[PDB]
């Protein structure tokens, strides 16, 4: 009745037709680790670290917008999908500076925790390392540019949640800027939202920016006030 | 240190002072932050 | 390089200082409020800002291994100069 | 592999597999499992009744001499219906071999009193007594050891906090020293250090 | 030896030896920890953290600190299940409110839908 | 392999056993005995004349908690978090606010000189090294309070050296 | 659902026990007057040992009571030999107020305790 088997590692699970491997992983417990990824917005496929190898294939495909076929079967812990995880992490690190004591993510950042979960323990690329300038988006946003990893999720979260249309990718190689191109202050509503968004310490908060750091604090339940929503 | 005294750095003291407990000049702990909460000034203009 | 409070007393180089209606003036009674008078704010101004005649230089901060990590950092700004967080000291260029 | 990891030894492995597949099979009535680790030191775990025959079996019977006993500790651990876990140690003079003897229990029903055995665990059953609650069933001397007099609250639990509930001082109203509910001086900041993303993925056990 | 045993209720708020004060004000909340948003990653979920209300945490007038006479204000206890967690909040005795889990809801995304006809669904950047 | 003590028997030979009733009656081994500490009586003591002879030590001795900063330059701290992540016995506490220069800095960053254990994680684990366990270990404090230093404390008691842990940096930079 | 008590069956030997258990204490209490060199009389003490066996006179279960006895028992052995010394036996007492009263209004004007 309207249901696909896919051998995750060997177990088999109904899964709808249409939906994405990564949700049939999900589903089973497993998670491939994802940049480009959200499970609000599209699915674009610019970060290239869902990768797995899918059986009786030369070429590992990509597992944020595969579609499934008929009786799969996932390897999740295979040989060259390690590989290809260590070096597409090895290739993330090279054009990112060396701010973790001072980028305001240092306990909820997403290259540590994957390069450790995931990435080689030595690094190479004797030279190099690129640096864009900065802008300034708004009084609200802090904004550092140089650690953006050109994921392309503010952009799509601006353009299919904000509706403003106020950010895009300019240029080419390594040369792609993610910004505004008219130094007009980004000012809208939800534009506090995008310092969730940026899975990097490229887009930080800029009253809050220097004051703590997210192990300290401790977390606690609330409620929403001055909205009808909660 | 007569083979090598200094270093260039223009901030060392010129006297150095040495353990000074048990005087009317040593050392005690205090905050060294600005204020906390804020509390707030009634007004000064009355009424009625 | 201090300012003095209007109590008749020193202030830090964060202005923490005590109103009239406090006890812990009365905890300095006697022995003396120690205060590092040689700032860091104005220690930036008295050095003078570096004009690399490159593009995208690179800053480690007198020393190889010996300060802080590699840091490049990008000049493009026209107009206002590039500032290694870091090191805090500004740069320029000139092609 | 080959350098920076410690290998493991497959013939002690299959030896330590042989003789817990024996033991457990000689002794069908207390025995649910036995599990041989990676690094290859036997676990075996019981039910709370046949500590005295397994341990009277595991000093003798010349297969498997294991003379030697150490700790006993009974790891406090919620979401089971019966929490703390009794472990024994046993080491063999004659073999050079490890088997943790873990049998669980409760909170309030006694495991029997193993010091009739083994004397090395009269103040390990006195001194797991005070820090945990659990009792020991016809035991000699039962008392406080690793803990003050007039403290109690079994502090090795988890339901007791880190800093304790009292907090001593002296005064010269009374002219000697008495206890207060604690007052700290700086708040023990416990951190958040659990990260996610799965870094094991042998480990996980299959959800609801 | 299968002797007369009863099949009740625990009452070893006697046995613990903690205060009534600390026993029958404060109030346990059972939670599943909510997923940090800044990272996305649910392996913090798939617990039940027991937690107490945060108390008084005032000013040490020395050194501006935090000190609390608050013993049992840093506990958390990390569960398997809600039915074991209610269980021993019973058990142990003190009051308690309990909610319940939350999980991201299956949608149906796609690319191909992403880069739709005749629908309003167009990226429009890519 | 092993090599046990005492497994002889006393000899039944007339020449052995009046030897050792000769040790028994004539207290000889004694009388050695009293030669060997006359022989430690005749040395020459090894004190060192404390005041004016002070100890030896090491370049990598773990004292004072000074902090450092740059060359010709400001403060080598960030505030972020390290030392007080790593410090075992919880006495870093950090406050920070960063200033009109736009880096960041601190407010308050106070060690419990009563707490810390004196281990060396927070000199290992600051990423820039701004502090430093310091060369001297002379505190010998009157009073409780004095043990709790402030900020200002700690850059004065690296500002009234820092060409020592310059040289014990300079000397050892390279095994950490 | 098969538990093994510890001592008692039913409440019958549990309190017999406890009952035991308070004599003990009832005849325990002037030796200790009269070798710790206390400062308080006979009637005080007595009062708090029997407020202390009123506190908790609502248990049912028989193993909790036969547990409660076991405690007792052990802090009779360690008051009748002379090693718990006068600061224990002084903290079995609350003279060092902590006057901290159960009303509304003194909770209200030292707040945060409902
Ligand atoms: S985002 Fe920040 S914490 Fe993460 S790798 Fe980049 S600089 Fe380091
Ligand atoms: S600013 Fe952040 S969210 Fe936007 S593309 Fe760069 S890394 Fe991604
Ligand atoms: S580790 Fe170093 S830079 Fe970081 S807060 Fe501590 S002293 Fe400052
Ligand atoms: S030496 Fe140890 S205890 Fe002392 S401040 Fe450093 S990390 Fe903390
Ligand atoms: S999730 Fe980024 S490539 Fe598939
Ligand atoms: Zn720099």
């Amino acid at each position: 009745s309207n249901l696909i088997e896919v051998f995750v590692d060997g177990q088999s699970v109904m899964v709808e037709p249409g939906t994405t491997v990564l949700q049939a992983c999900e589903k089973v417990g497993m998670q491939i680790p994802r940049f480009c990824y959200h499970e609000r917005l599209s699915v674009a496929g610019n970060c290239r670290m869902c990768l797995v190898e899918i059986e009786k294939a030369p070429k590992v495909v990509a597992a944020c917008a595969m579609p499934v076929m008929k009786g799969w079967n996932i390897l999740t812990n295979s040989e060259k999908t390690k590989k290809a995880r260590e070096g597409v992490m090895e290739f993330l690190l090279a054009n990112h500076p060396l701010d973790c004591p001072i980028c305001d993510q240092g306990g909820e950042c997403d290259l540590q925790d994957q390069s450790m979960m995931f990435g080689s323990d030595r690094s190479r690329f004797l030279e190099g390392k690129r640096a864009v300038e900065d802008k300034n988006i708004g009084p609200l946003v802090k904004t550092i540019m140089t650690r953006c990893i050109q994921c392309t999720r503010c952009i799509r979260f601006a353009s299919e949640i904000a509706g403003v249309d106020d950010l895009g990718t300019t240029g080419r190689g390594n040369d792609m800027q993610v910004g505004t191109y008219i130094e007009k202050m980004f000012m809208s509503e939800l534009s506090g939202n995008i310092i969730d968004i940026c899975p990097v310490g490229a887009l930080t908060s800029k009253p809050y920016a220097f004051t703590a750091r997210p192990w300290e604090t401790r977390k606690t339940e609330s409620i929403d006030v001055m909205d009808a929503v909660g | 240190p007569t083979v090598k005294p200094p270093t260039a750095r223009k901030f060392i003291w010129t006297n150095h002072k040495f353990n000074l407990s048990g005087t009317p000049q040593q050392y005690v702990p205090y905050s060294t932050t600005r204020k906390k909460i804020q509390e707030w000034v009634p007004p000064s203009t009355p009424y009625k | 390089g201090v300012r003095t409070s209007p109590t008749g007393e020193k202030v830090t180089h964060t202005g923490q200082v005590y109103d009239d209606e406090d006890y812990r003036r009365v905890r300095f009674v006697g022995r003396q409020k120690e205060v590092n008078e040689n700032f860091a704010i104005d220690l930036i101004a008295e050095q003078p800002v570096s004009q690399v005649g490159s593009r995208v230089i690179s800053c480690d901060g007198g020393g190889g291994a010996l300060g802080h990590p590699r840091v490049y950092i990008n000049l493009d700004k026209e107009t206002k100069t590039g500032t290694c967080g870091y090191c805090g000291l500004q740069f320029r260029q000139q092609h | 592999t080959r350098p920076t990891v410690r290998p493991r030894n497959d013939v002690a492995h299959k030896q330590l597999s042989a003789f817990g597949e024996y033991v457990a099979e000689i002794l069908p009535k207390y025995v649910q499992q036995v599990q041989v680790s990676c690094f290859s030191e036997l676990e075996i775990c019981i039910h709370p009744d046949g500590v005295i025959p397994v341990l009277t079996f595991l000093r003798d019977h010349s297969n498997a001499q294991f003379k030697s006993l150490a700790d006993l500790t009974a790891v406090d651990i919620p979401t089971r219906q019966n929490r703390f876990e009794i472990v024994y140690n046993l080491l063999s003079l004659r073999f050079n071999s490890r088997i943790r003897v873990k049998t669980y229990t409760d909170e309030l029903t006694p495991v029997e009193s193993s010091v009739s055995v083994y004397k090395a665990a009269n103040w390990y059953e006195r001194e797991i007594w005070d820090m945990f609650g659990v009792f020991f069933a016809n035991h000699p001397d039962l008392r406080r050891i690793l803990t003050d007099y007039g403290f109690e609250g079994h502090p090795f639990r988890k339901d007791f906090p880190l800093s304790g509930y009292v907090e001593l001082r002296y005064d010269d109203e009374v002219k000697r020293v008495v206890a207060e509910p604690v007052e700290l001086a700086q708040e023990f900041r416990k951190f958040d250090l659990n990260s996610p993303w799965e870094a094991f993925p042998a480990y996980r056990q299959p959800p609801e | 030896t299968q002797l007369i045993t009863v099949d009740e209720k625990l009452d070893i708020t006697t046995l613990t030896g903690v205060p009534e004060e600390h026993i029958k004000t404060r109030k346990a909340r059972i939670f599943v920890p909510a997923r940090n948003n800044m990272q996305s990653g649910v392996n913090n979920t798939k617990k039940w953290k027991m937690e107490f209300d945060t108390r008084e945490r005032w000013e040490n007038p020395l050194m501006g600190w935090a000190s609390t006479a608050d013993p049992l204000s840093n506990l958390v206890l990390t569960f398997s299940t809600k039915e074991d967690a209610i269980a021993f909040a019973e058990k142990n005795g003190w009051s308690y409110d309990v909610e319940e889990r939350k999980v991201p809801k299956p949608k149906s995304k796609s690319y191909g839908a992403n880069f739709s006809w005749n629908k309003r669904t167009r990226v429009s950047t890519k | 392999t092993y090599k046990y003590v005492n497994l002889r028997e006393p000899s039944m030979d007339m020449k052995s056993v009046t030897d050792r009733a000769a040790q028994t009656l004539l207290w000889t081994e004694l009388i050695r005995g009293l030669g060997m500490t006359l022989s430690y009586l005749f040395r020459e003591p090894a004190t060192i004349n404390y005041p004016f002879e002070k100890g030896p030590l090491s370049p990598r001795f773990r004292g004072e908690h000074a902090l450092r900063r740059y060359p010709s330059g400001e403060e080598r701290c960030i505030a972020c978090k390290l030392c007080e992540a790593v410090c075992p016995a919880q006495a870093i506490t950090i406050e920070a606010e960063p200033r009109a220069d736009g880096s960041r800095r601190t407010t308050r960053y106070d060690i419990d000189m009563t707490k810390c254990i004196y281990c060396g994680f927070c000199q290992e684990a600051c990423p820039v090294d701004a502090i430093v366990e310091g060369p001297n270990f002379e505190f010998s404090t009157e009073t409780h309070e004095e043990l709790l230093y402030n900020k200002e404390k700690l850059l004065n008691n690296g500002d009234k050296w820092e060409a020592e842990i310059a040289a014990n940096i300079q000397a050892d930079y390279l095994y950490r | 659902t098969s538990v093994k008590p510890i001592f008692s069956r039913d409440m019958n030997e549990a309190k017999r026990r406890v009952r035991e258990l308070y004599r003990a204490w009832y005849r325990e209490v002037p030796n200790t007057v009269h070798l710790f060199q206390l400062d308080i009389s006979v009637k005080q003490g007595r009062d708090k040992v029997r407020e202390m066996f009123k506190k908790n006179a609502h248990v049912t279960d028989p193993r909790v009571v036969d547990l409660l006895v076991i405690k007792g028992k052990m802090e009779l052995e360690e008051t009748i030999n002379v090693w718990k010394q006068r600061t224990h036996v002084m903290r079995f007492f609350h003279e060092t107020e902590a006057p901290r009263p159960k009303d509304f209004l003194s909770k209200f004007y030292v707040g945060h305790d409902p």
